[PDB]
RNA sequence: GGGGCCUUAGCUCAGGGAGAGCGCCUGCUCACGCAGGAGGUCAGCGGUUCGAUCCCGCUAGGCUCCACCA
RNA sequence: UGGUGGCGAUAGCGAAGAGGUCACACCCGUUCCCAUACCGAACACGGAAGUUAAGCUCUUCAGCGCCGAUGGUAGUCGGGGGUUUCCCCCUGUGAGAGUAGGACGCCGCCAA
RNA sequence: CUGGGGCGGUCGCCUCCUAAAAGGUAACGGAGGCGCCCAAAGGUUCCCUCAGAAUGGUUGGAAAUCAUUCGCAGAGUGUAAA
């Protein structure tokens, strides 16, 4: 469950996930990595969840290179509230992806171990991806 | 303020319980009238006091509740004894 | 090791600090001066135009002396850039102490200007 | 403390100006020098 | 239902409204002023003169134009006819 | 060394400079103040009581000369030092402030007149026989009603000796004369120390040539044992 | 007296030891800086001035008062408290400071066995401190207020240490 | 859930450069009194300041008060 | 050469070299003007024995920094469309970044 | 005023974001400040240039005050921010 330390603001506006991605489009890090089809938010407990994942499926598999951290904090009112008096509370942190973004990548393992262990991730997290290779 | 805090402020008596005890048994006096433990205090007060045949006499120069323990005899002056 | 300072770039600092608060027109024209150790030198200057109107300096061949800086060596060049800016009849200056101070054969040369007849 | 006061002449008596002072820093009755328009003159002012 | 509030975050201040009065190229009064701002986002130039406000404004009738100085640093003048 | 620590209060002559500290505390300073520089002029024992007085020179802060009287009271737990004018008899220094909150007769504070403790009515130095019924008994307790320096070891030892005013004269002459022996007897443990010998009891002892080392052989150490007892039970 | 020694037998020794091409190479001595460091002026300030009068026997000039840059609650100084002294030593001052530092002074240092041909600041620079001020001769141990040290820094026009070692060297400064 | 107050020695609790009393240890003194030492995150985090019990903000706990009209 | 001004460091940083009889600095002493929180270092005052080291000028270079295209792309006014937390099509516009490359100076006035 | 009212909170001014590249622009939207201070912390003249680093080192230490090179600015600008 990844954090960032310190922040400026614990509350932020959401944003919008127009356009593809600036950076991160291709994996240089490792070898076979994974990237993205559509533009979502993404939590701290999913990219936990598909690291857990890929690692229990490689078991000693060399390195993997996560391509994001969630910088984003989002707000969530407490439960049965009428509108207004503030804006709510922080309630965990999140990662903002765009398209053609690379997400995970993996190196110091073979390609069907890897195909399946971002398979497995991919099955973790909400939006559609896409295995990818270094050029 | 009250005569068993100050007593306690300015050490004259160790325990609270036991300034509220020796006021209901009446053995001390103000100003030459009998006290109780809730009996107010004040600066330039004239203070008569028994501890079984030892009787004493003092006078009130100060009070306050933080009371450090040196400080706590500049709150008040000896006067006198007697038996 | 150390390290020393040029007291030339020092007064040009000390110059441009001066120069933020003036510039030499037509009709009040600006009076520079320079001050190496062997000589002193006196311009008179349209900043507008960037152009020198008059000068003056010890190392004119006239009234050639002996100090070629001293104060003696000072007002002789000043009474000399005067009547200059005399027969070219401007007669209203505005003066340039650059970096230096108003204290010596710069002060010197001044006045004697002042007494030639320009007026600052 | 900062506190408000009146400045006036010598010559004129009138008060002719306001300001303020640490009454801390300059407890004395201060003075400075101002423009009378009586007197038509700079001209010391004292306070009050 | 519930109860809620403090929101502590519920103000600002007035708009004062700085930027530019006056266009380049356009007529210009003496005494009017062309740029309202705090500090020196633009300088003066010939003819122009800056406030304690830091606002700027023309000491005669002219033109007005916007200039750099060298680099990464801007500039007002007016030019008469 | 001086020692207003009540149990272990004393004086003492030791080769073992133990170590100066770092910090110059207030007291240490006031008597750097006007004792520094000094010269011992005289030693004096309060009469007998367990009270010590040096009578000191020194040249003042203009190098005129004066003196003063440095008083040690070793009373027990209620022990003190205390610095004291020649002539005005004036506190100047203490190192145990002592309020009159106690209601007691004498005081320490600076400025005022010093005074020293009520001293009982108890023949310093036969005569016991003659002013105390000897019927009494356990008068190892009523010597120290009749005599000023007395310890209740001493008292017993000395009434162990069995009408026995002969001892008392004997020991006291012994004392007089400089004639006793400086050792550290250890009664199963429980090491104890006196100028005479032990007297009766089955302790150990061990002699000396200076009561000094006696002293010294022999304030934070209780405070170490507290410290290493208090972890020890949790161990 | 060191002034004319350096002028007519360091110029010689030194131009002949580096090869240099103009003896505006040489490097001189540019000043000499003492410095104390009376930290324990906070508490008082007559310490201050005793240490400041030191300083001025052993120079010869009267001393400036150094004050806090910063404040610094580890030693419980605030920003403008003074708490040293400094005199700058130039020309005939230094010089004569420095033959009476080097033949009087230094000789008088509690079992001096040389002093450390370390302390050079990497650009040509001296530093040494001095424990006790009595080795000054122009100061008596009956006005010594309290046992006080100081720093002495001397300022060379010298490029590198090795520069700087030679120049100090040739004044028979006594380097182990 | 909201608002306010508080969180400091083992307990109770006072208070921009750590205190008291109670209880432990010690001597004095059977049983108290009297003199010393111990035990300290000043609830936690972050910030301001040279410097934080102290000033500021957030968080955790406790307590008190409110939590309503249909 | 020196002085003095103008133009966005295409002028600068950095490395290597060359010159100073004139000139400019560097250099040498405080008796005076004046000065140094301490100071003849600097500022002032006077001087010219020696110094091209350094400063200053003249050459070189593209290591740093600086300037900077074309094309392409994102974005986008406008129009239109669609499975519309967004996406797509069309006329037009059009960066940044990254390149190509440029550049270790251009222009003036005075004095010898 | 009030995403019904009540209770809570707020009520004027300044700075920033939201704010959509002039200006302006709301919400019980997000962050912070003011109800002053200086008789020099003003005016003028003249002067010079910071923060840190390393590195030197008697005290003195992580950390004084000292000296050296690096150092468009990391400092400062009475106070909040721009």
């Amino acid at each position: 469950m990844l954090l960032p330390k310190r922040v400026k603001y614990r509350r932020e506006h959401r944003g919008k996930m127009r356009g593809r991605a600036k950076g991160g489009t291709e994996v240089h890090f490792g070898e076979f990595g994974i990237q993205a089809l559509e533009a979502s938010w993404i939590t701290n407990r999913q990219i936990e969840a598909a690291r857990i994942a890929m690692t229990r499926y490689m078991k000693r598999g060399g390195k993997v290179w996560i391509k994001i951290f969630p910088s984003k904090p989002y707000t969530a009112k407490p439960l049965e509230v009428r509108m207004g008096s503030g804006k709510g509370a922080p309630e965990g942190w999140v990662a903002v992806v765009k398209p053609g973004k690379v997400l995970f990548e993996i190196s110091g393992v073979s390609e069907e171990v890897a195909r399946e262990a971002l398979r497995l991730a991919s099955h973790k997290l909400p939006i559609k991806t896409k295995f990818v290779k270094r050029e | 303020m009250r005569l068993d805090k100050f007593l306690k402020v300015s050490r004259l008596i160790k325990r609270r319980t036991l300034a509220k005890e020796v006021a209901d048994q009446g053995r001390i006096s103000i100003n030459g009238n009998q006290a109780k433990a809730s009996s107010d205090v004040k600066p330039g007060d004239e203070l008569t006091v028994r501890f079984g045949q030892k009787l004493v006499t003092v006078q009130v120069n100060e009070l306050k509740d933080t009371t450090k323990k040196e400080e706590a005899a500049n709150m008040y002056t000896i006067l006198k004894e007697e038996k | 090791m150390i390290t020393k300072t040029s007291k030339n770039a020092a007064r040009l600092k000390r110059h441009a600090r001066v120069r933020a608060k003036l510039s030499g027109t037509a009709e009040r024209p600006r009076l520079n001066v320079f001050r190496s150790n062997k000589h002193i030198y006196a311009q008179i200057i349209d900043d507008v135009n960037g152009v020198t109107l008059a000068s003056a300096s010890t190392l004119d061949k006239d009234l050639n002396v002996e100090s070629t800086g001293d104060t003696s060596a000072a007002t002789k060049v000043g009474e000399l850039v005067a009547k200059r800016a005399a027969e070219k009849g401007i007669s209203d200056v505005v003066f340039d102490r650059g970096g230096y101070l108003y204290h010596g054969r710069v002060k010197a040369l001044a006045d004697a200007a002042r007494e030639a007849g320009l007026k600052f | 403390m900062r506190v408000n006061i009146t400045l006036a002449c010598t010559e004129c008596g009138e008060r002719n100006y306001i300001s303020k002072k640490n009454k801390r820093n300059n407890p004395d009755r201060v003075e400075f020098k101002k423009y009378c328009p009586r007197d038509k003159k700079s001209t010391l002012h004292r306070e009050t | 239902k519930k109860g809620v509030g403090s929101t502590k975050n519920g103000r600002d201040s007035e708009a004062k409204r700085l930027g530019a009065k006056r266009a380049d190229g356009q007529f210009v009064t003496g005494g009017s002023i062309l740029y309202r701002q705090r500090g020196t986002k633009i300088y003066p130039g010939e003819n122009v003169g800056r406030g304690g406000d830091d606002t700027l404004f023309a000491k005669i009738d002219g033109t007005v134009k916007f200039e750099r100085f060298g680099r990464d640093r801007k500039k007002v003048s007016v030019y008469p006819v | 060394l001086l020692s207003a620590h009540p149990s272990y209060s004393r004086v003492h002559i030791t080769a073992q400079a133990y170590e100066n500290p770092s910090e110059p505390p207030m007291f240490c300073m006031l008597l750097r103040k006007h004792i520094e520089g000094g010269f011992i002029e005289k030693i004096e024992q309060a009469g007998l009581a367990a009270i010590m007085i040096f009578h000191i020179k020194s040249r003042n802060e203009i190098g005129d000369e004066t003196v003063r009287k440095l008083y040690v009271e070793i009373m027990g737990r209620h022990s003190n030092i205390i610095l004291t004018d020649a002539a005005e008899n004036v506190i100047i220094d203490g190192l145990k402030h002592l309020s009159p909150s106690m209601n007691s007769y004498r005081t320490v504070l600076p400025g005022q007149d010093y005074k020293l403790p009520p001293a009982q009515d108890k023949i310093s130095p036969d005569d016991i026989l003659r002013h105390l019924s000897f019927q009494e008994g356990r008068l190892d307790k009523q010597i120290v009603d009749h005599f000023s320096g007395v310890s209740p070891l001493f008292a017993k030892e000395a009434v162990h000796r069995a009408t026995l005013p002969k001892a008392l004269l004997a020991l006291f002459a012994e004392v007089k004369e400089h004639r006793f022996i400086p050792n550290i007897t250890t009664v199963n443990g429980k090491e104890y120390f006196y100028l005479l010998e032990l007297t009766h009891l089955k302790g150990e002892a061990r002699r000396f040539d200076s009561l000094s080392e006696l002293l010294d052989r022999f304030a934070e150490r209780d405070r170490v044992k507290q410290q290493a007892q208090d972890l020890e039970r949790f161990v | 007296r060191l002034k004319e020694k350096y002028n007519k037998e360091i110029a010689p020794a030194l131009m002949t030891k580096f090869n240099y091409d103009s003896v505006m190479q040489v490097p001189k001595i540019e000043k000499i800086v003492i410095n104390m460091g009376v930290g324990d002026a906070v508490q008082n300030a007559k310490a201050i001035d005793s240490a400041v009068e030191e300083l001025t026997f052993i120079a010869g000039q009267k001393p400036v008062v150094t004050r806090a840059k910063k404040s610094i609650a580890g030693f419980r100084l605030r920003e403008g408290m003074p708490i040293g002294a400094k005199v700058t030593l130039r020309g005939e001052r230094m010089y004569d400071f420095l033959d009476k530092l080097i033949s009087v002074s230094l000789p008088r240092v509690r079992d001096f066995r040389g002093v450390s041909k370390k302390s050079f600041d990497g650009r040509g620079n001296y530093t040494l401190g001095i424990k006790e001020q009595l080795i000054f001769p122009e100061i008596d141990y009956d006005k010594v207020t309290k046992v006080r040290g100081m720093d002495i820094v001397i300022v060379t026009t010298a490029n590198t240490d090795e520069e700087a070692r030679e120049l100090l060297t040739q004044v028979g400064m006594p380097f182990q």
